[PDB]
């Protein structure tokens, strides 16, 4: 509706602490499954 | 240029997003203007003539 | 680069979440550890 938008992406915030903890959480997962 | 020709050197402004600034300082989210950059510019083009 | 500054803490608001959500993956995560 707006004339003159921008494509773009916006950063979300939770991901940084959360992308580390997706090496934490999601390897958590995968810390068990092979032992 | 805004208001910034008075307290400094001269700053270009879009005349569209000028009046954000404007809207802003009364108690209205911007977003209003956007939404209606069409009907508001008619209001303004009748009410001067 | 601040005259006067000084140390403390700044508790993020998501530590009584990681304890109630974090920590609760946890200890769902610890709960298959003996097993
Ligand atoms: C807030 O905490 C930080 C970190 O704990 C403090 O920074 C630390 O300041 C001391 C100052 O005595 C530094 O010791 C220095 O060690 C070097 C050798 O490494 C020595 O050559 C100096 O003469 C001095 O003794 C210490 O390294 C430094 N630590 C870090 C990680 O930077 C800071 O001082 C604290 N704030 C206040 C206001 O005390
Ligand atoms: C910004 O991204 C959107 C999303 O892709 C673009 O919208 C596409 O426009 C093309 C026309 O060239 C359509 O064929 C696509 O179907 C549209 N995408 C969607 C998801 O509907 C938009 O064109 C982009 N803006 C600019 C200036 O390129
Ligand atoms: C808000 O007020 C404006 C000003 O009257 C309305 O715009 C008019 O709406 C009527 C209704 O169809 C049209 O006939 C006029 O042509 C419109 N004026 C202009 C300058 O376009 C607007 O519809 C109102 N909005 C709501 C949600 O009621
Ligand atoms: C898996 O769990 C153990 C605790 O039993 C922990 O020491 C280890 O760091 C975990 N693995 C990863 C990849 O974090
Ligand atoms: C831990 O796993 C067992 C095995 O199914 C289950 O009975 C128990 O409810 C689990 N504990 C929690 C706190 O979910």
């Amino acid at each position: 509706v707006v004339i003159g938008i921008v494509n773009n992406t916006v950063y979300d915030p939770l991901q940084p602490e959360l992308d580390s903890f997706k090496e934490e959480l999601d390897k958590y997962f995968k810390n068990h499954t092979s032992p | 240029s805004g208001w910034t020709f008075g307290a400094g050197a001269a700053l270009q402004i879009p005349f569209a997003m000028q009046m954000a600034y404007r809207f802003n300082g009364i108690g209205v989210t911007q977003n209003v203007l956007y939404e209606n950059q069409k009907l508001i510019a008619n209001q303004f083009n009748s009410a001067i003539g």
